[PDB]
């Protein structure tokens, strides 16, 4: 009789209707769980898991709060089911608390060697907390970072082709350190997927983050744009106007290798490419980004062909090797098929003569296909102007808008 | 059809696992199949994947990397060399003959599209049959082949409802 009593002093903050009396009491009662050490049957036996998320989501945020903790079998498989069968609903009552249980759990799994385990539970842990998918959470970075370490790049890319709107604040718990990890870890992920367009794209977000510390995400993100505009373009992308003050005046002295790398690109000669890079080796090897260096290298070679079809209808193989330093017509054959096979030029091989012919014909925006890819497009704009339209659209019935207006 | 499936089936198998690690055959099962369908970024992410006391104690992990290995390298005799090298189990082989016969198909596209006259001793390298096999075989798909000089000659042979959305959308 008694024993049922104490659980249904629960029963009376659900009676009510009102949960804010139960979230206060969860951050009220951090001691009380603290020295329990009980908490085996108080998970499943003393809470039901399915509609006292509540409860059970702060005592398992409490066994992960313990450093050394003497079971990590059991407590990896309490938070995986806890977070398959959440309610959802009421988890955002407590956002700041189930981010940090995410965070707890990344963590542990980066820590000795399994950053894999997790990436299923973090992609429902994304999907039970935000207000929509056009949201961005601080699950996202540890998401990505596992998506990272597992070298598993697939399952974060459904997270990664949705451009955020608004981002969970998460009780206060949100600070740039989330949002420059997100968009640093996506960016190492597409360029692991040959995908220069967003990966671009996902750097100078964090770039133009606004700083006014040094902050070493913030740093290697910039070296790592350089490299990708280097790759995807012919030159070094000019960041946007409201990029902060520091990353000028502090991050660019500490990027220099990367800078003068960029001004040897602008020479279209790639034996002085070669040069710099075997001096600064020690710098890239250090930044980890070894790689990414030398498809610096081997992009030289493409701009500098491309540009052959700038000026030439038809090149000799010798003679094409011979500007493009490719030392060999059979090179040249080889790198100029494989240009055509990817589709980044239009070209044609003819043996008969050892000739190379460029057929500047891309497309006459004639074919009813062109017609799709407009359209395409054009819806794109079209919901881009919905959502503009409708966040304005809050700011007038906003109380705190038409007062100072 | 059945191939769009079988490659969700084995990535859904390595996400969630008992212990965190997944079966050897379904290792080689996904392999397989990121080669068969050309993506190789991951299928170079998977080989790191593979634990290294996995991919030592089974030998046929090291054999299907071999003929991807040649595909990164875009080395069309190596694709057919190393296919036919080795001997693979039951589970994958169907679907590597597919990744053999869909290598062809890649190389009499690229020689089609890339190639306006190409020798036949390099053409036969590039689809994988003998010299005098890719002789007959131009012929009956129309593509030009010259004597005295063993040179191939390839050559590739709701409008309203939108509309009024469109308007819709300016006039608000």
């Amino acid at each position: 009789s008694a024993l049922e009593q104490f659980v249904n002093s629960v029963r009376q903050l659900s009676a009510q209707g009102q949960m804010t009396q139960l979230c206060e009491l969860i951050n009220k009662s951090g001691e009380l769980l603290a020295k329990n050490l009980s908490h085996l049957d108080t998970v499943l036996g003393a809470l039901d898991v399915q509609e006292h998320s509540l409860g059970v989501l702060a005592v398992l945020f409490v066994k992960f709060s313990m450093p050394s903790v003497p079971d990590f079998e059991t407590l990896f498989s309490q938070v995986q089911l806890f977070i398959s069968t959440c309610n959802g609903e009421h988890i955002r009552y407590a956002t700041d608390t189930f981010a940090g249980l995410c965070h707890q759990l990344t963590n542990a799994l980066v820590e000795r060697k399994q950053p894999l385990r997790g990436i299923g539970i973090l992609k429902q842990a994304i999907d039970k907390m935000q207000m929509n998918t056009n949201q961005l959470t601080s699950i996202h970075a540890d998401l990505c970072q596992l998506c990272l370490l597992a070298k598993c790049f697939k399952p974060a890319l459904p997270y990664l082709d949705v451009d955020m709107m608004d981002i969970c604040k998460e009780n206060g718990a949100y600070d740039a350190k989330h949002f420059l990890c997100y968009y640093y870890y996506g960016g190492m992920i597409y360029t692991g997927l040959k995908n220069f367009e967003r990966a671009l794209y996902f750097y100078e977000q964090a770039i133009t983050t606004p700083a006014m510390a040094v902050s070493h995400i913030m740093l290697e993100s910039y070296k790592k744009y350089i490299l990708v505009s280097l790759i995807l373009l012919g030159k070094v992308q000019q960041l946007p106007k409201y990029t902060s003050q520091i990353v000028g005046r502090f991050i660019k002295p500490l990027s220099n290798a990367y800078h003068e790398l960029a001004q040897v690109y602008s020479t279209n000669n790639p034996s002085e490419l070669r040069n710099l890079v075997n001096k600064h080796s020690e710098t890239f090897t250090r930044d980890n980004n070894m790689g990414l260096v030398k498809q610096c290298l081997s992009s030289l070679y493409k701009k500098n062909i491309q540009r052959l079809t700038k000026t030439f209808l038809t090149l000799s193989l010798q003679d094409m090797a011979s500007r493009v330093q490719l030392s060999g017509p059979q090179e040249a054959e080889k790198y100029v098929l494989h240009m055509i096979e990817d589709g980044e030029i239009f070209a044609s091989i003819n043996q008969k003569d050892g000739m190379v012919s460029f057929h500047d014909n891309p497309e006459k925006y004639n074919n009813p296909a062109m017609l799709h890819n407009i359209d395409q497009e054009m819806l794109k704009c079209i919901e881009l102007d919905e959502r503009l339209k409708a966040m304005d659209q809050e700011i007038t019935v906003n109380p705190q808008f038409v007062q100072k207006s | 059809f059945s191939f769009k499936k079988l490659l969700d089936q084995c990535e859904n198998q390595e996400l969630e696992a008992p212990g965190g690690i997944a079966t050897p055959p379904v290792y080689g099962q996904l392999l397989a199949l990121y080669l068969l369908h050309n993506d190789m970024n991951n299928a170079r992410y998977l080989w790191k994947r593979i634990p290294p006391a996995i991919k030592s104690a089974n030998s046929e992990l090291g054999g299907i990397w071999s003929v991807g290995q040649r595909i990164w390298q875009r080395d069309f005799p190596g694709i057919y060399t190393t296919i036919n090298a080795h001997q693979w189990s039951e589970t994958v082989q169907p679907i590597m003959e597919a990744l053999r016969d869909a290598t062809r198909r890649r190389a009499f596209a690229l020689v089609s599209q890339a190639y306006t006259s190409i020798i036949a001793d390099d053409f036969a390298a590039f689809v994988g049959l003998p010299v005098e096999e890719a002789v007959k075989g131009i012929l009956e798909q129309g593509w030009q082949a010259d004597s005295t000089t063993r040179m191939v000659l390839p050559r590739k042979p709701q409008q309203l409802a939108r509309l009024t959305d469109y308007v819709a959308f300016l006039e608000n």
